[PDB]
Formats: C-alpha cells, sequence, structure tokens
DNA sequence: ATAGGAGGTATTGTGCTTATCGGTAGA
RNA sequence: AGGAGAGGUA
DNA sequence: TCTACCGATAAGCACAACTACCTCTCCTAT
C-alpha cells in the first residue's frame, strides 16, 4: 500500500493545561505537515544582474501576508532551503558546487511594483570558473522545479495530517476510561520509495516532539506491516477491531467467537496470508 | 549534537529496559537515570564508546552478553571479524549489535556462517526509539523453559510442529532473544495461547 | 391532512423547513481553512458577500467531495426535524 | 423458409488492346416491395 | 451547471446535488423526474454481486477444515494443526 | 490528421524534456512548425498570429518556444528556401507504405480535402492548434463520449454499406485471381462469382456477427436481433432502440447514467436492467433520424451574407466569426446573430433542408 | 386523461368521485362474507388495469 | 518565458549574455541582427498549482482542508458539545489565538479561548 | 490440396517471472 | 446428441 | 587498480472478473 495510514495519540500530561489537547494537536499538525515552497511564492522570475558568481540570478518575490498566515520568516525559509540543498544534493547534475541564497526586503526591480509589502528572495548560482551554466534553458528547467518542490515545513514523507475525534479508539487507554471521547491525529505518508519503512521515517521526524506524542498507544493503521512493528498479536487485535467495525457498518450482528476464530485462522503461521491461492499455498508450505 | 545525545539516551534507556525484561540483572540506578544525570555522566562527547558494556545473567553468572556500538556506520567484514575475535578472546556466547545503517550483505553472510558457534543479534537505532513491550496492544509474553515446554507438550499430547507459529523476524522474538525451538505463553485481557518459534 | 387548509399549512411548513435546511448547509459549507479570517471574532466588511452569493454555493459544493459530504450530513441533520412533522400532521388511523 | 431478397444487375464491359453480383435482403414496405 | 459547465476555468466533472420539493402524490417535475432517475440509476446494473460470492468461496475454502476436537481444542483437518487451545466463546454451554 | 502535445523523446537529453507540439500525419511524426512553414508561411510572427491564443500563459509560450527550437534543430535553415517541403517529403517516403503520389500532390488530397487552397489549410491548422492550446489551458472544455451532441447513429445506410464494400472487395479479389489464373495458358459472367456476396450477407444476418467499423477482424455482435411476437408493443419497441458498443461489459463509465442531451431524443426513464444497463436506450416518441441532403447548401450560404475565407495568411481577422459546415471552414460572417436569424428565416420558408442544425456560441466565436 | 406530465390534481379526483355518490377517498364500507358483520375500517376498492405475464406454473415444474 | 520578433526579418529571438558587452542582448539565427534588451527580463512566470488539469474534480486533491471538530468544549448559549476550533490572528494582536465556533445549527455562536 | 495487406487505432487488473542496469563491497 | 450466440427468471 | 553478487524498473505471461436457472436461433468449411 502507498497511502500507509498512521495513527498518533496525544500524551496524558497535556490535559493539565487549559485546552492543552487542542493546542498540542495544532502544534503537531503545524510541525509535521509538508508545505511546498511553491505554495508560498507567488511570482518567480530570472533577472540578468550583470568563487566567481554566475549570471542569470533568480528572484523569488514572496508576499509577507502568506508568511504571516503560515507563521514563517524569510530567514527561516532561507535556512530551510539551504539545509535541504545540503541534505541530499543528488539532483542538479551541473556546476552548482556552491549555492548561496540572500534575503533582501526591497530589490532593484523596476519591471513591476504592484505589491509593496512583498519580500524578495535572491538565489545566486556559483560556477567553478566555467561558463557551463551560462544558458537559461538548463537552469529554468532544472533548478526552478527543484526549488519549488522543496518543502519549507514538515517532511517529504508526510503527505497530509488531519485532526479527528473518536469515541472507540483501536488502542484503549489503561486507566481513566471515564473519558468518553478523545482526540487523535491521522497521518498519511507517501510510498514512493519502499526501501525505508514509513514508520521508521515517522519516528525520526518526531524527535523534537517525542514527549507530546503518546507512543504507548500509537500504531500504524495497516494490518500487514503492523505485525513487523508491534508483533503478530497487535496486528491480530487491530484486525479484530476492524472486522467488528465492518460488521457494525454492515448492520448485521455477529458473535465474537466467529471473528476471533477467523483472526486465529488467518494468522496461524505468524503472518496474515491473503485469501488468494498463493496465500493458502504458502500457509500449507 | 544535542539531538544525537538525546537519541542515544533514549536508545540506552530502551536497551536497559529490554535487558531488564529479559532478566540480565540491570541495576535500578541505570533504569531510573534521568536525561540530565545521563548528560552529566556522559561528559563532553560520547563517541559511541561509553555505551559499550558487559552484562551477566541474574540466575547464572557464567552467561554474559556484550553490547557493541560501532564507531561508524556501514560496517564491513573487518569490523565483524574484529568483533568475533574479541568475543572469542573474552569467552562470551551472546552479543547485541546496534548499528546505524543496514549491514553489508557480506557482513550478513559472515554473521550467518558463524551463527552456530555464537549467537549475534542486530538492532537498528530507529527500531529502539520506542519500547515495543511497553504498549497497550502488545499482551504479556512469558518465555517457557524446557521443562515447561515438555509439560505443555505432554498435557495436550501434541507435537512441536502442531502449534501456532511465530516467525523469528517478528519484533517480539528479537526483543526477547528467542531462538528456534522455543515456545512462549501469551495471556490476553482469561484465555491463554502458546506460539512456537520457527 | 384533515382538510385542504391543513394540507396548505403542511406544504408551507415543508417549504420553510427545506429553506432552513438549505441555509444550514450553506452555513456549514464555510467550515474550511479558507474562511478562517471570516469565522474569527473581528471586523469583516464582507458579511453581505457570503449571503448574496447564493448561486455559487451549489457550484462550489458540486465540485468538491469533502464539501459534498459535509453538505449531505448537514442536510440529513436538518431534515430529521422535517421528517418528524409526519407524527404531528398524521392521524393515529393512518395505515402508513 | 427462404430469403426475401432482390437480384442486382449492372453492366460490366471488358476492353483489351448486365450480370448478377449478389442478392440483398429487402426490408418490408421498402422502395421496392409489393 | 446542467449545461455542461457554469464558466466559473471550465470544469470537467461534477458531484450532483439536488433537492426535490415536490412529492410523488403531488407530481414530479420533468427535471425532478430526470434527477430522480439519475439518482436511482444505481442498483440497476448488477455486476458487483460477484464480490460476496467470491469472498464467501475463498473464506469457506480457508475455514472449511476447522473443526472442534474431543479434547476441547480447535484443530484444523490438515495435520491436526492447533488453531485455538480453548474456544473463546462467552458461554454458556460447552 | 493528429496534433499531439507531449514531452519530446527524440534527440532530447535529460535536461530538455519539455512538452512540444508534434504532428502525426501518415505516420511521419513531423514537427508542427515545419508543417506550418511548408504551407506557404515564411514568418514566425505570421504563424503566431494564425494561432490566436489571446491569453497570457507561461506554459503555452514555453511549449511554443520548445516546438520552434525542436523544428530548428531537426532541419537546418528550414525557413529559407523550401527545405521544409523536402524534409516532409523525405519523412513521407520513409514510411513502410508510402503513398504513390508525390509531395506536391499528397498535400492537396490527403491533407484537408475540403480546403482547396494550400494556404487556407495552413489557417485551418492554426485554428486547430489554437483550439488545442485553449483546451490545454482549461479555457475550452473537452469532448465527452456520453453526450449525444458528438455522437451519430446509423441504422441501415452505413451498417450494411461496409459489409457490402468488404464483400465486393473479396469478390473483386477472387475475380482478379481467377482472371490471372485463366489469362495465362471466357464470358465475363463466369469470371465474377455471384454467390460470395449472397453467402456473406446470409452469414452476417444469421450469425449476427457484423464487421467492426475500424477493424477488419474481430466482428462485433448484438447488431442484428430477433423480433418478439408476444404482443405488438414488444415488436414496436424492438424496432426503436439504440445500441452503444463497449469494450468490456463489467465497466463502461458514465454512459450507463442519463445525460441532459437525452432530453426529447431518447427515453431516460426506461432502460433494460442487467449487463446492458444504460447501453440500450429506447428512442422517444418524437424522435427522428436525419438523412443526407442531396441539395448543396454552400451556394445558398453566400446569398445570406457569408463572406469567403481569405486566401492570404498575412491578413488577420478582427471580429469575423468562423463559419464551419460539416467540419469544413467554408467562409466568414460579420455578425453571427443576424446571420443565424437569416438562416433560420430562410429555413422556415422551405428554402433550406428541414433537417439542419445551426449552432451559434459566443464562447468559441464561431 | 391520465397524461404522465399532465396528471389531474388530487382535489379534482376527489371531487369527481364525490359527485359520483361514493366516498371522496376511494374507500367504501364492506361487510364480511363469512359472518356478515360490518368491518370497522373501510376498504379501498378500484378497477385497476392488470396484466398477465407469460410465466406459468407448469412451465417451471421439474 | 518571453519572446519577441526582430524587426529585420520577423523571427524569434533568443537571449544571450556577452562578457565583453556586460549587457543583455537578443539576436536571431534567421538573420544577422543584434538589438538591445529592455528591463533585463528573460523569464517571468506566476507560480500556480494548475498541474493536474482536468483531474482535480474526479479525484479529491483536498486543496482546502476542513477545520477540526472537538466535543470537550461546551457552548455557552446552548448545551452542545460539538464545536469547531482553529487558530487565527486578531485585528491588531500578535501571534495565534485559539477560536471556537459552535456546531449547533440553531445557535450560531462563536467565542475565543 | 488451395483460399480466407495492413489500417490509426478506439479491458483492466492484480500476481509472477524474467531481464537489465547500474551499483557498491571486497582483494 | 454436443456446442456457439442473443433475450430473459429468482 | 578488477571481480562479485544485489536490489530496483520495465516487459510480458497467467487467471479472474458471481450463483440456481429458462427459452430460442444457428452450427457443423470449400
Ligand atoms: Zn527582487
Ligand atoms: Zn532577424
Ligand atoms: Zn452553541
Amino acid at each position: 500500500q502507498r497511502e500507509q495510514t498512521m495513527s498518533l495519540y496525544l500524551s496524558e500530561y497535556l490535559s493539565k493545561k487549559k485546552h492543552g489537547f487542542e493546542y498540542g494537536s495544532l502544534e503537531i499538525k503545524n510541525h509535521l505537515e509538508k508545505l511546498s515552497f511553491s505554495e508560498i511564492v507567488s511570482t518567480s522570475m530570472i533577472i540578468f544582474s550583470p568563487v566567481p558568481l554566475s549570471p542569470w540570478v533568480c528572484h523569488f518575490h514572496i508576499s509577507e501576508k502568506v508568511l504571516k498566515r503560515k507563521q514563517l520568516s524569510a530567514e527561516s525559509v532561507v535556512s530551510s532551503l539551504n539545509e535541504q540543498y545540503k541534505s541530499r544534493n543528488r539532483e542538479l547534475k551541473l556546476d552548482i558546487v556552491d549555492l548561496d541564497i540572500q534575503n533582501t526586503n526591497h530589490c532593484s526591480s523596476d519591471d513591476q511594483a504592484m505589491k509593496d509589502d512583498n519580500v524578495c528572495i535572491t538565489v545566486t548560482v556559483v560556477e567553478a570558473s566555467k561558463h557551463s551554466v551560462l544558458e537559461l534553458d538548463a537552469i529554468r528547467l532544472v533548478l526552478i522545479p527543484f526549488l519549488l518542490d522543496s518543502p519549507v515545513k514538515g517532511d517529504q514523507g508526510i503527505k497530509k495530517v488531519n485532526i479527528l475525534w473518536t469515541d472507540r479508539p483501536k488502542a484503549p487507554k489503561r486507566n481513566g476510561n471515564h473519558l468518553a471521547g478523545e482526540l487523535y491525529l491521522k497521518v498519511t505518508m507517501y510510498g514512493d520509495r519502499g526501501k525505508r519503512n514509513c514508520w521508521t521515517a515517522l519516528l525520526e521526524t518526531c524527535l523534537p516532539i517525542m514527549d507530546m506524542i503518546d507512543w504507548g498507544r500509537s500504531h500504524p493503521d495497516n494490518i500487514r506491516q503492523c505485525c513487523s512493528v508491534y508483533g503478530i498479536d497487535a496486528g491480530r487485535s487491530i484486525f479484530v477491531a476492524n472486522l467488528e467495525s465492518a460488521v457494525s457498518d454492515t448492520g448485521k450482528e455477529i458473535l465474537r467467537e466467529h471473528l476471533l476464530l477467523v483472526a486465529d485462522s488467518l494468522s496461524v503461521t505468524g503472518e496474515f496470508v491473503a485469501l488468494n491461492a498463493k496465500g493458502w499455498s504458502k500457509q500449507r508450505q | 549534537t544535542e539531538e544525537e545525545l538525546k537519541r542515544l539516551y533514549r536508545i540506552q534507556k530502551t536497551l536497559m529496559q529490554m535487558l531488564r525484561d529479559r532478566g540480565y540483572f540491570i541495576a535500578d540506578s541505570e533504569l531510573t537515570m534521568t536525561k540530565q544525570q545521563f548528560i552529566r555522566k556522559h561528559g563532553d562527547n560520547m563517541k559511541r564508546e561509553d555505551l559499550v558494556t558487559l552484562k551477566a545473567k541474574r540466575n547464572d553468572n557464567s552467561d554474559q552478553l556484550y553490547i557493541f556500538f560501532p564507531d561508524e556506520a556501514k560496517v564491513g567484514v573487518k569490523t565483524m571479524k574484529m568483533y568475533t575475535n574479541r568475543m572469542k578472546s573474552e569467552n562470551v556466547f551472546r552479543a547485541i549489535l546496534v548499528v546505524q545503517q543496514n549491514l553489508t550483505p557480506f557482513a550478513r553472510t559472515c554473521i550467518s556462517e558463524i551463527s552456530s558457534k555464537f549467537h549475534l543479534e542486530v538492532f537498528q537505532e530507529a527500531e529502539m526509539l520506542v519500547n515495543i513491550k511497553e504498549h497497550v496492544l502488545v499482551p504479556e509474553h512469558q518465555v517457557l523453559t524446557t521443562e515447561e515446554k515438555k509439560t505443555l507438550l505432554e498435557r495436550y499430547t501434541v507435537k512441536e510442529t502442531q502449534l501456532p507459529r511465530i516467525q523469528v523476524t517478528d519484533p517480539i522474538a528479537r526483543y526477547f532473544g528467542l531462538k528456534r525451538g522455543q515456545v512462549v505463553k501469551i495471556i490476553r485481557p482469561r484465555y491463554v495461547t502458546y506460539r512456537y518459534v520457527v | 391532512s384533515s382538510d385542504l387548509q391543513s394540507r396548505k399549512n403542511l406544504t408551507e411548513e415543508i417549504s420553510y423547513g427545506l429553506r432552513e435546511a438549505e441555509q444550514v448547509c450553506n452555513k456549514q459549507q464555510l467550515m474550511v481553512e479558507s474562511w478562517r479570517d471570516f469565522l474569527a471574532v473581528n471586523g469583516e466588511d464582507k458579511e453581505e458577500d457570503s449571503v448574496s452569493d447564493l448561486a455559487r454555493f451549489c457550484y462550489e459544493r458540486q465540485k468538491s467531495a469533502t464539501l459534498s459530504e459535509l453538505a449531505v450530513s448537514a442536510f440529513k441533520d436538518a431534515y430529521r426535524d422535517v421528517q418528524a412533522l409526519a407524527y404531528r400532521y398524521g392521524d393515529q388511523s393512518n395505515s402508513f | 423458409n427462404m430469403t426475401y431478397s432482390a437480384r442486382i444487375k449492372v453492366n460490366v464491359q471488358v476492353e483489351v488492346f448486365d450480370i448478377l453480383i449478389g442478392s440483398i435482403p429487402v426490408m418490408v414496405k421498402s422502395i421496392l416491395c409489393k | 451547471p446542467l449545461r455542461g459547465a457554469k464558466g466559473k476555468t471550465t470544469t470537467e466533472s461534477y458531484v450532483p446535488y439536488g433537492v426535490i420539493e415536490n412529492s410523488f402524490l403531488t407530481g414530479l417535475n420533468p427535471l425532478e423526474s430526470f434527477v430522480h432517475s439519475v439518482t436511482s440509476r444505481d442498483s440497476s446494473f448488477s455486476g458487483n454481486a460477484d464480490l460476496p460470492g467470491t469472498l464467501s468461496r475463498r473464506l469457506m475454502f480457508f475455514m472449511r477444515d476447522i473443526y472442534a476436537a474431543y479434547d476441547g481444542t480447535v484443530r484444523n483437518s490438515f495435520g491436526n494443526q492447533l488453531v485455538q487451545f480453548t474456544y473463546e466463546t462467552d458461554g454458556p454451554v460447552e | 490528421f493528429i496534433v499531439r502535445l507531449s514531452e519530446n523523446e527524440k534527440a532530447e537529453d535529460y535536461k530538455r524534456r519539455e512538452k512540444v507540439l508534434t504532428v502525426y500525419f501518415l505516420s511521419t511524426e513531423i514537427p508542427v512548425w515545419l508543417l506550418f512553414f511548408a504551407l506557404g508561411v515564411s514568418s514566425d510572427k505570421e504563424a503566431m498570429d494564425l494561432i490566436a491564443f489571446d491569453g497570457d500563459d507561461a506554459s503555452i509560450t514555453n511549449s511554443l518556444i520548445a516546438s520552434i527550437h525542436v523544428a530548428d534543430a531537426v532541419c537546418e535553415a528550414f525557413r529559407c528556401g523550401n527545405n521544409a517541403l523536402t524534409y516532409v517529403e523525405q519523412q513521407i517516403k520513409s514510411t513502410k507504405f508510402p503513398p504513390a503520389e508525390s509531395v506536391d500532390e499528397c498535400l492537396h488530397l490527403y491533407l484537408f480535402p475540403g480546403l482547396q487552397s494550400l494556404k487556407k489549410k495552413a489557417r485551418f491548422l492554426g485554428y486547430m492548434v489554437k483550439c488545442l492550446l485553449n483546451s490545454y489551458a482549461g479555457k475550452r472544455k473537452c469532448e465527452n463520449r456520453d453526450s449525444f451532441r458528438n455522437k451519430r447513429i446509423e441504422l441501415a445506410g452505413e451498417l450494411l454499406e461496409r459489409e457490402i464494400r468488404v464483400h465486393l472487395a473479396h469478390a473483386r479479389r477472387k475475380m482478379t485471381r481467377a482472371m490471372q489464373k485463366h489469362l495465362s495458358g471466357k464470358p465475363i459472367e463466369h469470371y465474377l462469382d455471384a454467390s460470395v456476396i449472397t453467402n456473406g450477407l446470409s452469414r452476417a444476418f444469421s450469425t449476427g456477427a457484423w464487421s467492426h467499423p475500424f477493424r477488419k477482424m474481430e466482428r462485433v455482435s448484438g447488431v442484428v436481433a430477433n423480433l418478439g411476437r408476444a404482443n405488438p408493443l414488444q415488436t414496436l419497441i424492438d424496432l426503436r432502440r439504440t445500441r452503444q458498443q463497449v469494450l468490456y461489459t463489467g465497466k463502461v463509465g458514465d454512459a450507463r447514467y442519463p445525460h441532459p442531451s437525452h432530453w426529447g431524443r431518447v427515453c431516460f426513464l426506461s432502460t433494460p436492467d442487467g449487463e446492458n444497463c444504460g447501453l440500450v436506450k429506447n428512442m422517444s416518441l418524437l424522435g427522428l433520424v436525419s438523412t443526407q441532403s442531396l441539395e448543396s447548401v454552400v451556394e445558398k450560404l453566400f446569398a445570406c451574407g457569408m463572406e469567403e475565407l481569405m486566401d492570404d495568411t498575412c491578413t488577420p481577422l478582427f471580429g469575423k466569426h468562423k463559419v464551419l459546415l460539416n467540419g469544413d471552414w467554408v467562409g466568414l460572417c460579420a455578425d453571427s446573430e443576424s446571420f443565424v436569424a437569416e438562416l433560420k428565416s430562410r429555413r422556415r420558408q422551405s428554402e433550406l433542408p428541414r433537417e439542419m442544425e445551426i449552432k451559434r456560441d459566443k464562447d468559441d466565436n464561431e | 386523461h391520465a397524461t404522465p406530465f399532465s396528471t389531474p390534481g388530487v382535489t379534482e379526483i376527489t371531487e369527481q368521485l364525490h359527485r359520483a355518490g361514493f366516498s371522496r377517498w376511494g374507500n367504501e364500507r364492506v361487510y364480511n362474507g363469512r359472518s356478515g358483520e360490518m368491518m370497522r375500517s373501510m376498504i379501498f376498492m378500484g378497477p385497476t388495469f392488470y396484466q398477465r405475464l407469460v410465466h406459468m406454473s407448469e412451465d417451471k415444474v421439474k | 518565458s518571453t519572446m519577441k520578433f526582430c524587426r529585420e526579418c520577423n523571427n524569434i529571438l533568443y537571449p544571450k549574455e556577452d562578457k565583453e558587452q556586460k549587457i543583455l542582448l537578443y539576436a536571431c539565427r534567421n538573420c544577422d541582427h543584434q538589438e538591445v534588451a529592455d528591463n533585463s527580463c528573460v523569464y517571468r512566470n506566476e507560480v500556480h498549482h494548475s498541474v493536474s488539469e482536468r483531474t482535480q474534480i474526479l479525484t479529491d486533491v483536498a486543496s482546502d482542508p476542513t477545520l477540526p471538530r472537538t466535543k470537550a468544549v461546551r457552548c455557552s448559549k446552548c448545551q452542545h458539545r460539538e464545536a469547531v476550533f482553529f487558530q487565527a490572528t486578531a485585528r491588531g494582536e500578535e501571534g495565534m489565538t485559539l477560536f471556537f465556533v459552535c456546531c449547533n445549527p440553531n445557535c450560531g455562536h462563536r467565542w475565543r479561548e
């Protein structure tokens, strides 16, 4: 599966503060949401300005209102762009040995003056004493798409995070069952690359906010790979809960023993085999 | 740097919790060590060397496990050979290796070839961030000894193969250090069940 | 209905209930991140814009799926009360 | 239990230096029908 | 919107949403009748009825061998594999 | 004639893979700008004026620039002289089955036969490219297969026509084979077999397998059905039906649902339930199928006020609406409303065929 | 006339039935044929148009 | 993303940079004509997310997310638990303050944190 | 035994088994 | 007697 | 510095795309 739905629960120490759960959930959503640089910038243009610097300096003029709404700053986005450029640097197969980004409140651009409260971001390409980057087509087709796809917030893995309310969670709390209805977050992550597990990447992105997220009840929503993370028993329990939810949605009433027998029969070899012929053959093998 | 320090603190705490669960006589001071105390005892730099320690089983002092932390990621055959030579010199039969990146296929083949003489366990640093055992979904796991396994087999008059199976690659089996041929006892929130490691 | 006057009263009540349900759906359609500035407790001069744009709400609803789900949920919630009028306008001898 | 069709006649000329081609079924009450 | 698009960029797809004020007793308007026919076009085509049959067949193929033993355990017919040591029924007759 | 907008994959490196405009004419894959300049165009500005996008979009300009660069790289000095004509002739001759006609004659008959002039077809190509760019930009909606506005139905004038054509072709092949076998080593009646076509028609009517409209093989089914004599209503409704062929029965799309184009043409409230749910549509009571008109409408159009299309490509159009007759650019009109009103007035006086559709849309300006 | 899109109103039908001498709602008082007692609730009666399908009983016997 | 036709032969011009001239120039390959550039602009595109054309209506891209709802907070005018909470700035205040909107169709009351 | 050119078009949809395609790790 | 194709029932 | 397997990206290949059913028509080259 490419969606790889996750499930995160808030910690119990946030209830002491007034409206602590809402603030914590909003902070987690703000920190763990992918925001592309193209969504903030409005007008991108290349201006001919004339380690030695190369010509064709690119300008990214960004309105201040968007930054205010997103609670960001020009210095912060410049630092994020530099960090992401120095993080991978796998693309851009040309003379981009050095790439420096400068921030200017007002730029010497007389082409248009429609917006007076827009901050301009200057990106300058540096060439190692060569004219291999003198053309405009290469930069326009490679560097401009690269910067627009760079996320200024969140992580590349996380697609979207939504805040939901539930009354019968899949992972009940040990004590304090009197609380009828809690608040949790659902996280969807991209599955473009299968080399690394989505949960593994999610754990690394939550290091600054480990305390806020209650890891004692958080678990992936998937069934197949949940056994590889929390054991076969946790996957069986989540499968039983999902089967009960499906039966309830169907409108029919089914006794518990039938569902338990189904769960035990579909996980007798330590893994949840498929209903196809291959799964049965593997189970018999 | 501080993020790496707190990551290593979390890894050490989870490792100590797992060792205490496995029953290797872990002192309460290490279990109850705070982040500030860990940083104060850490010094200026850890260099992934102070985490190396040797622990012995609570029941028997002869059995001991050595924890090894490589200095750099992407270990090779030479590092594994040095580690197994050190194990042979120190006369230890079990060891836990925590690596930052996935092992070299040649290193994996070397580990598998010498698995009969000594048992080696490999754990990723990302997998140790959150304690698997301390979870609401995970039920209580109890490892049965040889006598209890024989009693269980004789009571139901069943064979080892005629039992529910659990793969070695499952996180619980690696958490408890379960080898092939061992059964476990599971209590669900009561009816109990048993799983055979294969 | 007992007579023609009761039928006319029921028809008018149904029409008003449908209008109220449509208004409730239009109000519920504003629960999006685009109208956070308007939903805040401040001074906004575009209050009449959200009311006079009656023909645009249906077009916006028919284009989005989440908006359609919210609209149908709100319509069901506001139409349960409309359905409840049968017990008031129905006699005890009604076969249905 | 036969086919209600009509024959086709067209002249064919061969040069060096009305024949029958086929029968098309006829719909009832068409341009050619009794 | 019924005339292709409302011209507000040109749309290509829509999610129909209509409210019918009239009832069956009064009489459906031709446009209301068209809307009702579009809404009720579902369940006219029976092509997805194969899903329950296939699912039932596969599940039955998987669970046919399961039977209860004289010892109180639940065992599979293939090799007397132990599925459940004790039946998890909540009573009342064993 | 197909114009396709897609990323360039021929003689293109990794850095340059932007979308370009290509022309698929006789399976030659000719760049659009070379074809534009081959049809009596000698200026980039004139070509841009022909493609009257009338909008400010960066993607369209980038695609046009990429197409121009691709055309320049493919052929050197194509603007000067007639190198574009030589290049397109070479591309045509490179096909597996090239036409027998030369380049000077292929462009007149195999390229827009409706437009006789060699420069008017260039304007038609410019209009087609403009429509494609408008559709890409989202200003113009794309055609849908569910609507009846873009669909036509044939009962007997075309369904039997293709069967007659293929049977006649087979009979001609057999006749020429027999003639070749007999010439080397007889009345004309014995040369032509009179039973092949009759047997083929009998097989088609009995088995019900009809020739595919676009495939020689893979005969379609369900074209010919049997009548029901249980009651006259059954045989009346069987004669009045419409069938749409779908590749697979499990999934069709939006054709199974009613469309606003069905208003007054086919019955949207009655349709068979089952596998062919919505595919078979019963025609309405006031439903008629138009037939081909033998009269010539082009002659009568100029009398109403229509102005002929300009031959020269240099002269632009200010506000003259385009007049299209059966997909052919016949002329131009100054005011569309007065022109259509006059056409309707003439039609209502029995001066025009009674089965004719007049469409006037201000969005497309035609 | 019973034109599908030109159906007469319910009030017109009720008035037409009332002028015929019967109840305006289409229900008439009936008496049980087994005991002769009068039923408490009126029974709706009307000459509807029915059809007979081609599916028979002996055609399905196997 | 800009183009112009030189007056000499009416053909497209491609931008180029000369180290000695140190000024933007436009010349075509069709004819031999170099002309001075204006505003020193070679590319100007407004950033838009209209990439998946004719595809955002069928598949829900979730361009505008829905505001979260909570049931812990209790409304004042009515005794309804469901409410909508979000963060927005005030008229002149700084930072983000939590707001609340009642979900009762008959209430229509909004209050701050 | 012979016969049945050649055309731009206008089913998906899941598993499985290749090839190939670079691609680092070890001596 | 076996097949292929259509219209159909629960 | 040159071997030595070793996971990824397309390209085909193989079943699966529902029960109980009931009628009619057409079919077996030349
Ligand atoms: Zn600037
Ligand atoms: Zn020039
Ligand atoms: Zn309220």
